[PDB]
C-alpha cells in the first residue's frame, strides 16, 4: 500500500516537475484519490485525431506499478481498438503484456501510438477495421475526423 | 367545408414518410447530386434542384449524415462547395462536419453501420441487400425495382418522390 504511494508521487512529481512544450500529454492526479487520475491527450498530428482532445480516466489498483491500471477513453472515439459504446482499450501493456517500467504518462503515449497506428485485427470497433483491413483509408479517416470535431474538440 | 377539408405540408408529408425516423444516411451521386460517378466529380458537383425542398425538410427534422466515394481530395472540396451553392447547410439542419467521403462502395456500409440510422439512402444494390439486416428502413434509388428487395428495403425513382408525396 505505501509502495504504491512512493510510487505515485515520483509521477505526481514528474507531472508537476515540467513546462515542456508541446505538452502532448497532461496527466491530472485527483483532488482526493490518489488513486483515481485523468489524462487529457492531444490527438497526434497526420492522423484523424489531430485538433481533438480527449479524456482518459485511470483506476489505478493499490498493488499498482505491480498491477496495471484500468484506463479508458472518455472522449467518444472511432477507432478499431476502442469500443464506441464503453471506450474500453484493447491494448496489451494494460492487460497481459504490462509491467512495473511503464508508467500513466508512458501509458498514455502508448495510447497516442495506438491512435496513429491503429491495428484493424484486435478489434472492438469492427466498422473501424474494415475500413482500415478493406483498404478505406479515406473512410477511415473521414470518419474518424469526424468524430473528432463532434466529439473531441471542445 | 372550413371543417371538413385537409391538407398538408410538404415538411409533414416527408416526416409522415420517414415515420419517425430522425437520424438518416443518404449518399450523394445521383440521388442529390446530378453527377452518376466518382469520375465526375473530378470535373464537377450539381446539387440537383429537384432535391433541395424534400432535402431541407429532412435536416430540419432529422440528423443527417451524407456521404460519397471519391477518388482524391479535389472531388471532396468541390462536393462540399457545391452542397453550399444549393444552401444544403443551415442553423438547426446539416453541417459540413457531417458529411463523409470514402473509396470504395463498401465503405459506406461502415459508416452506415456505425451511424446506425433509421434511414438508409443508395443505389447499390448490394449496400442494400447487406444494410437490411441491420437498418430497420431504406429507401434504394433506382430507375427499376430490383426483381428482389428485403422488405423493409423500399424503392422509388428519386427522394423528392418517396418522401416528398404520399
Amino acid at each position: 500500500m505505501q509502495a504504491s504511494r512512493a510510487r505515485l508521487f515520483k509521477e505526481y512529481k514528474e507531472v508537476q516537475r515540467e513546462k515542456v512544450a508541446d505538452p502532448d500529454i497532461q496527466l491530472i492526479c485527483d483532488d482526493t484519490n490518489i488513486f483515481k487520475w485523468t489524462a487529457l491527450i492531444k490527438g497526434p498530428s497526420e492522423t484523424p485525431y489531430e485538433g481533438g482532445v480527449f479524456q482518459l480516466a485511470f483506476s489505478v489498483p493499490e498493488p499498482y506499478p505491480l498491477q496495471p491500471p484500468q484506463v479508458r477513453f472518455l472522449t467518444k472515439i472511432f477507432h478499431p481498438n476502442v469500443h464506441f459504446k464503453t471506450g474500453e482499450i484493447c491494448l496489451d501493456i494494460l492487460k497481459n503484456a504490462w509491467s512495473p517500467a511503464w508508467t500513466l504518462q508512458s501509458v498514455c503515449r502508448a495510447i497516442i501510438a495506438l491512435m496513429a497506428h491503429p491495428e484493424p485485427d484486435s478489434p472492438l470497433n469492427c466498422d473501424s477495421g474494415n475500413l482500415l483491413r478493406s483498404g478505406d483509408v479515406r473512410g477511415f479517416n473521414s470518419m474518424a475526423q469526424m468524430y473528432t470535431r463532434l466529439a473531441a474538440m471542445p | 367545408q372550413f371543417f371538413q377539408p385537409v391538407k398538408p405540408t410538404l415538411g409533414q408529408i416527408v416526416r409522415q414518410k420517414l415515420s419517425e425516423g430522425r437520424k438518416v444516411t443518404c449518399r450523394l451521386l445521383g440521388v442529390i447530386l446530378e453527377e452518376t460517378s466518382p469520375e465526375e466529380l473530378q470535373k464537377q458537383a450539381t446539387v440537383r434542384s429537384s432535391v433541395l425542398e424534400v432535402l431541407l425538410e429532412i435536416t430540419k427534422y432529422s440528423d443527417l449524415y451524407l456521404m460519397e466515394r471519391v477518388l482524391d481530395d479535389e472531388s471532396e472540396a468541390k462536393v462540399l462547395q457545391a452542397l453550399e451553392n444549393a444552401g444544403v447547410f443551415t442553423s438547426g439542419g446539416l453541417v459540413k462536419d457531417k458529411v463523409l467521403f470514402c473509396s470504395t462502395e463498401i465503405g459506406r456500409t461502415s459508416f452506415v453501420r456505425q451511424l446506425e440510422p433509421d434511414w438508409h439512402i443508395d443505389t447499390n444494390p448490394e449496400i442494400s441487400t447487406q444494410l437490411a439486416r441491420f437498418i430497420k428502413y431504406q429507401l434504394h434509388v433506382a430507375t427499376v425495382k430490383p426483381e428482389r428487395t428485403a422488405p423493409n428495403v423500399f424503392t422509388s425513382q428519386s427522394i423528392e418522390q418517396f418522401f416528398g408525396s404520399v
